DNA sequence: GACTAGATCAGAAGCAGTAGAGCATGCATAGTTTT
């Protein structure tokens, strides 16, 4: 097989579960004229350890990296398949105007489509995102969720509705929390759910959970007629007997 | 013989350049 | 919450293919005409 | 001293030496390896021609030329490189461990007669001269053999018949859980038992810092520049040697190498008629140089025989005072002058009351100097130089002569001529004040040359395939902030004594 | 499970808005070139 | 008879050190051009 007829390639990685003369020797079985130094005339150098050689490689911008991989790939198909992404480890500037007009500046490219490894491979490629705040990636989801209906998933179904509890002996009162009751894996289990729970009762609040404590539904009707907006009264057992069904049943048979 | 080099025989053992040390 | 990942896997990769097939088309006929 | 150092690393394969006291902590193991690559590295940045090996007792595996058991010769006899530098980093970790006891074995039996056997079977082996044979015992067993009497008798007969053959043995002795005893056993084997080297030890031996102590400057034995005659008249001739104390390093000289093998390529320069573009011999070639609109043409041989004055020597002229010698006239770096009495004999008695009836007189022996053939002659002043010697009679300065080179009228310069403006009592003061803050003091060795240390922290990195070069520290930069912090307010008022307000020394 | 629901989800809407980011730039500059 | 081992002399190779030539950096000075 002469798939690498008329080339060049430098090794500089002996670090690797395959040692170096091993790769020269299979680089001289397939036909790749080997090189022990880099120079104008080679077509690629490959590394598997980030040493000092690499790294000097790197600060000149002459020539361009591959992951060892790239020949495992080549061999096991015979194959003189390109690069992508995923093996390079440093392009020139040349190479990067030729994979920047077919691929982003993520591993993801625009005219293929995508398989499980490879968005696997992209998602493990950049660094890391934080800029953002709860409520702005609260929107960010339900503006996707609704974009591209995706709200029969058995889950996020609550992210709509705001829920409160009275898990409090006082309405709007933090310093007296009734901690030690099957309200709180009732709570739990909601938010798990997606459902945003608030601990405080504002104007904005959309469903309320109520226990076997039936005192305070007064006072709970009262705030709904003052405020504006109306949030239908719930109990715990509509939540319980929607969980089994994974959906919203109707509030009418739990009101 | 007393503070000889344990590397190199036949020679002392050098004190490591200590720079300026102000008093 | 060990099938939440794969069921939100699938739909990214849905969305993901339907956008690089319109980009497909774009570029196809504009590089067409 | 003739010949090259011979080292032998011995290394303990027991279990005792695999485990781990603290959690956070070098195994014994770790440590000897770590002793011996340090010590590698700096032979070959220090001595490159010397010999070194390494050995392993108490293994399973054997590899030796007598075939005896549970000893493997890892590395024969020979001169440092990296390739043995890697096969011992294989060794130098936990993951290092397994392999090493996978590659070779470890918790057997073993004698040490055996062992100092195969040692000097090494020895013998080598074809060079050697000026010293040595052997470093890595260990922390202080009783090897406690249930056989028989063998510690064997070793103890065979460490005395190594020592009688000129063989240093060292013990280098690393931590034990229950402390190590040199008095049990090891008092007869060592070479040379020191008064303070008798209690029980509870941490690992004073070398071991200095093996770990990494040397990178070249040691250059003895050698004479050259060996001269010292012509008092026609008759009274005595023989001298030349050295150098001091002598500019450089860094060693680049070779050329091909790219596609990195084999060494030679290069050859030769000279040829552009007409018939055929060789010229030197002997078809003459020399010329042009002068008041001429060509002066001149053989190569009379352009050499230009420069011969008289034969190599030095020829006295008289006696000068030291008074009249000039500290800012220096020209080149001194050279030392000593006895030799391997030419003529009776030199040492003559060079020596020279010397003491100088320091007594208070004079230099004024010469002309030629050090080789064809060389024009130079003017050098012999000034007596006293032994001295430090607290541990180590001595500091030699006895012999100075050979300091004197300039001739083009060796010197004229100046532009600058007006003198002195300065007033209070900023001499002042300055006094900011001179004695920064008072140090200052010894030949305190600063290392920063250029030379990086140069081989790069080379052994790359040699080597480390990470990244380790960084030296440089020592001649200044420290602003400490003398900043020192001076206090003393610059502030100085400015303020000797610079106008505005000035602006910058721009 | 909020932890991994969120960060997946940044991720793909990063990716997603590049790819949006360069398919807007073919269809508007180089149709309207 | 054959053969081996120890000592010694000579030549040669390696290494160190100096000298001489060459290559790049910057500026002094003056000259020339522009306004």
């Amino acid at each position: 097989s002469n798939i690498f007829e008329d080339v060049e390639f430098c090794v500089m990685s002996g670090t690797d579960s395959q040692p170096k003369p091993d790769l020269e020797n299979r680089i001289a079985e397939f036909g790749g004229y080997i090189v022990q130094n880099p120079g104008p005339d080679t077509y690629c150098v490959i590394a598997g350890s980030e040493n000092i050689r690499v790294k000097n490689i790197i600060l000149s911008n002459k020539h361009d990296v591959v992951k060892p991989a790239w020949l495992l790939e080549c061999f096991k198909t015979k194959s003189f398949v390109p690069w992508q992404p995923r093996f390079m480890i440093h392009m020139c500037p040349s190479t990067k105007e030729h994979f920047a007009r077919e691929y982003d500046c993520y591993g993801d490219s625009y005219f293929i489509d995508t398989d499980l490894n490879q968005l696997k491979e992209v998602f493990s490629g950049i660094k890391n995102s934080n800029e953002q705040t709860p409520e702005e990636m609260a929107s960010l989801i339900a503006d996707l969720e609704y974009r591209y209906s995706w709200d029969c998933s058995p889950l996020s179904m609550f992210r709509r509705h705001t829920v409160y509890l009275d898990s409090y002996a006082v309405i709007n009162d933090l310093s007296t929390k009734n901690e030690g009751t099957r309200l709180a894996i009732k709570a739990l289990e909601l938010r798990f759910h997606g459902a945003k729970v608030v601990s405080c009762l504002a104007e904005g609040v959309s469903h309320v959970i109520i226990g076997e404590d039936h005192s305070r539904v007064a006072d709970f009707k009262a705030f709904r007629r003052t405020f504006k907006r109306k949030f239908k009264i719930l109990k715990e057992s509509w939540v319980t007997d929607s969980i089994d069904k994974c959906e919203l049943q109707e509030e009418n048979q739990y009101l | 013989c007393p503070g000889e080099s344990l590397i190199n025989p036949g020679f002392k053992s050098k004190k490591p350049a200590g720079g300026v040390d102000f008093d | 919450k060990e099938a939440l990942e794969t069921d939100l896997y699938k739909r990214f990769i849905l969305v993901l293919n339907e956008k690089k097939t319109k980009i497909r088309s774009l570029h196809n006929k504009l590089l067409n005409a | 001293y003739s010949g090259r150092d011979s080292l032998i690393f011995l290394v303990d394969a027991s279990k005792a030496m695999f485990e781990s006291q603290s959690e956070d902590e070098l195994t014994p193991f770790d440590m000897s390896i770590q002793c011996i690559q340090s010590v590698y590295i700096s032979k070959i940045i220090s001595s490159d021609r010397d010999l070194l090996a390494v050995v392993f007792y108490g293994t399973e595996k054997d590899k030796n030329s007598v075939n005896f058991k549970n000893i493997y010769v890892l590395q024969e006899l020979d001169n440092p490189g990296a390739k043995r530098i890697l096969e011992l980093d294989q060794f130098k970790g936990q993951q290092g461990q397994k392999r090493f006891q996978d590659m070779m074995g470890h918790g057997s039996d073993y004698s040490l007669s055996e062992v100092l056997w195969v040692c000097a079977n090494l020895f013998s082996d080598v074809q060079f001269k050697m000026s010293h044979k040595r052997i470093m015992l890595f260990t922390n067993e202080d009783n090897p053999h406690g249930n056989d009497s028989a063998k510690a008798s064997r070793a103890r007969t065979k460490a005395g018949d190594l020592r009688d053959t000129g063989i240093f043995l060292d013990l280098m002795h690393l931590k034990k859980p229950g402390g190590f005893d040199i008095s049990l056993f090891y008092r007869d084997i060592i070479s040379i038992a020191e008064d303070e080297d008798l209690r029980v030890h509870f941490e690992e031996s004073s070398k071991l810092e200095d093996l770990l102590r990494k040397v990178r400057a070249k040691e250059t034995r003895k050698r004479a520049l050259s060996r001269l005659k010292l012509k008092l008249n026609k008759d009274i001739v005595i023989s001298v040697g030349i050295y150098n104390l001091v002598q500019k390093a450089l860094k060693p000289p680049p070779i050329k190498l091909y790219r596609e093998t990195n084999e060494p390529v030679k290069t050859k320069t030769r000279t040829f008629n552009t007409s018939t573009g055929g060789l010229l011999l030197p002997s078809d070639t003459k020399r010329s140089q042009i002068y008041g609109s001429r060509q002066i043409i001149l053989e190569k041989e009379e352009t050499e025989e230009l420069k011969r004055f008289d034969d190599p020597g030095l020829m006295l002229m008289g006696f000068k005072p030291l008074v009249l010698l000039k500290k800012h006239h220096y020209l080149r770096p001194s050279l030392f002058v000593y006895p030799e009495e391997s030419l003529v004999i009776g030199s040492s008695t003559l060079f020596s009351a020279l010397l003491i009836k100088c320091l007594e007189k208070e004079v230099a022996a004024l010469c002309r100097y030629t050090p080789r053939r064809n060389i024009p002659p130079y003017f050098v002043a012999l000034v007596p130089q006293e032994e001295e010697l430090d607290d541990q009679k180590i001595q500091v300065t030699p006895p012999g002569f100075q050979l300091v080179f004197l300039p001739f009228a083009d060796d010197k310069r004229k100046m532009p001529f600058t007006e003198k403006i002195m300065a007033t009592p209070e900023q001499v003061g002042k300055m006094k004040a900011i001179v004695e803050k920064l008072r140090f003091t200052y010894r030949s060795d305190s600063f290392e040359n920063p250029v030379l240390q990086q140069h081989f922290r790069n080379l052994e990195a790359l040699a080597l395939d480390l990470m990244e070069p380790e960084q030296a520290v440089d020592l001649t930069l200044p420290k602003v902030e400490a003398m900043n912090k020192r001076l206090g307010s003393l610059v502030d008022e100085f400015k303020e004594l000797v610079y106008p307000p505005d000035y602006n020394p910058e721009g």
